[PDB]
């Protein structure tokens, strides 16, 4: 199926405490694979997945140099935006960007994107057409106007169609044993008493890759989406993910509720129940 | 793999 | 804009005393990004904690994983303590082995 290359980038000012913190974190499908952090003792691009050992020293030097240039760009941007919004020098502000591309199973571009926020709100984004921008506000309208006159969108589109997809293909090739694997969830149900002759049933799904999963609880073949509590799917420290979902049910009637787990590594979905 | 970003 | 962190503490494997495992503290849905995240064993800071999986959601809120190798024991208590501008006092979530 399809894959994505995504960089999450953040620049955060800290007046009185020196230069902004600047970070780039790169993912191929839900797996962290590279990082730059300006606060590191010796800031350089670093591999975050084992298969990135396949890149030569030239990769790390060039991406380090690009990160450092990017860092200086965002430093400038933070001062620029202070003026656009008429804000004082004394406050901390944050710029965020998500940038990258998605390809189909045949390696071809499906979607490119580049979206910026300031202080946690939409700022500007490249439209799906890869030719125009949407600006959330009048500050971002200034940026839009600059990028239009400089041909920034065509520059970005050449990156997205070219470099972004070509490198994503290479990462998928080099990292294939990791990136194209499936790790099947293992599930279980826990039980906790409540006041009022009621009971929490919690369905866990552990050790799975990729992150996409569905957990439901059923009674009489109907899903109880309304009454479930859940946590967002979450990383577990070793490149796998976990999730839980719970339902509150009457004491003595636990045996009528069934958790269902759907996932790529489950040829047939799991059905389980509390087992005393 | 990452873009060289433009200033805003 | 200010969003209070949701803090989640959990092991990679169901815990068994004496068996190596990974403890995780996932800190999510926060803004602004400045944050202190400390993992604790019996009230004392755990030294070699890896920070990973920094991302943002669609609403731009920050997510980040703190994690460390560990071997649970029956008496050991683990927790995650988070300091962020959205809260006057640091917030601690304890690892609940039976959750």
């Amino acid at each position: 199926g399809p894959h994505s290359l995504r960089y999450f980038v953040t620049a955060v000012s800290r007046p009185g405490l020196g230069e902004p913190r600047y970070m780039e974190v790169g993912y191929v499908d839900d797996t962290e694979f590279v990082r730059f952090d300006s606060d590191a003792e010796n800031p350089r691009y670093e591999p975050r997945a084992r298969w990135m050992e396949q890149e030569g020293p030239e990769y790390w030097e060039r991406e380090t140099q690009k990160a450092k240039g990017n860092e200086q760009s965002f430093r400038v941007d933070l001062r620029t935006l202070l003026g656009y919004y008429n804000q004082s020098k004394g406050g901390s502000h944050t710029i965020q960007v998500i940038s990258g591309c998605e390809v189909g199973s045949d390696g071809r571009l499906l979607r490119g994107y580049q979206q910026y926020a300031y202080d946690g709100c939409d700022y500007i984004a490249l439209n799906e057409d890869l030719k125009t921008w949407t600006a959330a506000d009048m500050a971002a309208l200034i940026t839009k106007h600059k990028w239009e006159q400089a041909g920034e969108a065509e520059r970005l589109r050449a990156y997205l169609e070219g470099t972004c997809v070509e490198w994503l293909r290479r990462y998928l090739k080099n990292g294939n044993a990791t990136l194209l694997r499936t790790d099947s969830p293992k599930a279980h149900v826990t039980h906790h008493s409540r006041p009022e002759d009621k009971v929490t049933l919690r369905c866990w799904a552990l050790g799975f890759y990729p992150a996409d999963i569905t957990l439901t609880w059923q009674l009489n073949g109907e899903e109880l989406i309304q009454d479930m509590e859940l946590v967002e799917t979450r990383p577990a420290g070793d490149g796998t993910f976990q999730k839980w979902a719970s339902v509150v049910v009457p004491l003595g009637k636990e045996q009528y509720y069934t958790c269902h787990v759907y996932h790529q590594g489950l040829p047939e979905p799991l059905t389980l129940r509390w087992e005393p | 793999a990452l873009y060289n970003f433009a200033t805003m | 804009i200010q969003k209070t962190p949701q803090i989640q503490v959990y092991s990679r494997h169901p815990p068994e005393n004496g068996k190596p495992n990974i403890l995780n503290c996932y800190v999510t849905q926060f803004h602004p990004p400045h944050i202190e995240i400390q993992m604790l064993k019996n009230g004392k800071k755990i030294p070699k904690v890896e920070m990973s999986d920094m991302s943002f959601s669609k609403d731009w809120s920050f997510y980040i994983l703190a994690h460390t190798e560990f071997t649970p024991t029956e008496t050991d208590t683990y927790a995650c303590r988070v300091k962020h501008d959205s809260m006057a006092e640091p917030k601690t979530v304890y690892w609940d082995r039976d959750m």
